[PDB]
């Protein structure tokens, strides 16, 4: 029920704001938390605009409308993590999808997309996967998007989360599993990688 | 400090039950409300349920509600949480959290490590393994199999330059896929053989597949 930007990147010492909507927030107590990868989450913000004890005074949030922000001046790397507001009522608390911070640390890199189709092999045993491997992005946030000639599937996706490589560029995979006559009743499939608004695409046809 | 410290998780079957118990330190249990909290992999967190400090009260999640029940003993430092019915969406790390408000601010102060929870109906099965034909990659499908772990090496293992296997996917069958690629020279589509080299040992199973050009 609360809206948050899937990413946001900045520079070292620029400042990063993370928005979090909805339109029950004039009337809820937002709180903000900070989770490292493989660690538990930290609170980092108590009551729409209160800096616990332990947190750095570079953190700070304020409230417009239906908008709460984040805000860190001074970004440093140690804080790019996963961010998570949270607000609820009487009976629940509901928490914002999470943005990814990356603070920059090399330049961007676009995707490299291999697709490959069914093999022969998969098709025989009337089974048909198509496997989609994105590598060497930077900042590590994609959308990955499969079409069937120019329409969008969504069923019998599974994709990856992106995981950092040695060169710390990272990678991701995405695999979309169909019946062989749905493979045999289009004339192409494509997997559309989308990586700081710019598209990667690559087909295949049966 | 304060430490919270989560135990109970594992791999279990859609339709039976589990029960996590978390144990604390560091401060006075019986003064604040506690909670669970979940994080389905790869993504955000949702929470699962609180108890009030004297046990008065439990709220609990909309996808959970009448499945789980929370429940807290407070001359033991110890919170528990029975989970019934589960369902493979149930699959998780779960962490208990406190509540710094008495009267329960419905937000979460301290957080445990979390512990993971798998829920799969599958039996072991092993993989089918299909080649994925092609500087150029190639690679295989490992796909089909339960539990973890697979193994997958290139020409027994003589091939490591270039070698990237993915982390492996549940599924919602409940069994998992991954995929291994390798990215060799076009020159060597001619002068080599590729063969992915794969071992899951709960099955006992070994398969070697030959990736040629189609």
């Amino acid at each position: 029920e609360l809206t948050q930007p899937p990413s946001v990147s900045v520079s070292p010492g620029q400042t990063a704001r993370i928005t979090c909507s909805a339109n029950a927030l004039p009337n809820q107590y937002a709180y903000w938390y900070q989770q490292k990868p493989g660690r538990a989450p930290v609170m980092v913000i108590y009551k729409d605009t209160q800096r616990p004890s332990g947190i750095p005074q570079r953190f700070s949030s304020s409230t417009s409308g239906t908008t709460v922000t984040l805000t860190i001046s001074g970004v440093q790397a140690e804080d790019e993590a996963d961010y998570y507001c949270q607000a609820w009522d009487n009976s629940a608390s509901i928490f914002g999808g999470g943005t990814k911070l990356t603070v920059l640390g090399q330049p961007k890199a676009a995707p490299s997309v291999t697709l490959f189709p069914p093999s022969s092999e998969e098709l025989q045993a009337n089974k048909a996967t198509l496997v989609c491997l994105i590598s060497d992005f930077y900042p590590g946030a994609v959308t990955v998007a499969w079409k069937a000639d120019s329409s969008p599937i969504k069923a019998g996706v599974e994709t990856t989360t992106p995981s950092k490589q040695s060169n710390n560029k990272y990678a991701a995979s995405s695999y979309l599993s169909l019946t062989p006559e749905q493979w045999k009743s289009h004339r192409s499939y494509s997997c559309q990688v989308t990586h700081e608004g710019s598209t990667v695409e690559k087909t295949v046809a049966p | 400090a304060v430490k919270l410290v989560q135990a109970g998780g594992g791999v279990v079957q859609p339709g039976r039950s589990l029960r996590l118990s978390c144990i604390a330190s560091g401060f006075t249990f019986s003064n604040y409300g506690m909670h669970w909290v979940r994080q389905a992999p790869g993504k955000g967190l949702e929470w699962v349920a609180v108890i009030w400090y004297n046990g008065s009260r439990t709220y609990y999640g909309d996808s959970v509600k009448g499945r789980f029940t929370i429940s807290r003993d407070n001359s033991k430092r110890t919170l528990y949480m029975q989970m019934n019915s589960l369902r493979t969406e149930d699959t998780a790390v779960y962490y208990c959290a406190r509540d710094p408000d008495i009267l329960t601010a419905f937000s979460f102060d301290y957080w445990g490590q979390g512990v993971l929870v798998t829920v799969s109906s599958a039996s072991t099965k092993g993989p089918s393994v299909f080649p994925l034909a092609p500087t150029a990659a190639l690679g295989c499908l490992v796909k089909d199999y339960f539990p973890e772990p697979v193994t997958v090496s290139w020409n027994s293992g003589a091939l490591t330059s270039g070698v990237h296997t993915f982390p492996a996917v549940l599924q919602s069958s409940g069994l998992y896929s991954l995929s291994s690629v390798v990215t060799v020279p076009s020159s060597s589509l001619g002068t080599q053989t590729y063969i992915c080299n794969v071992n899951h040992k709960p099955s006992n199973t070994k398969v070697d597949k030959k990736v040629e050009p189609k």
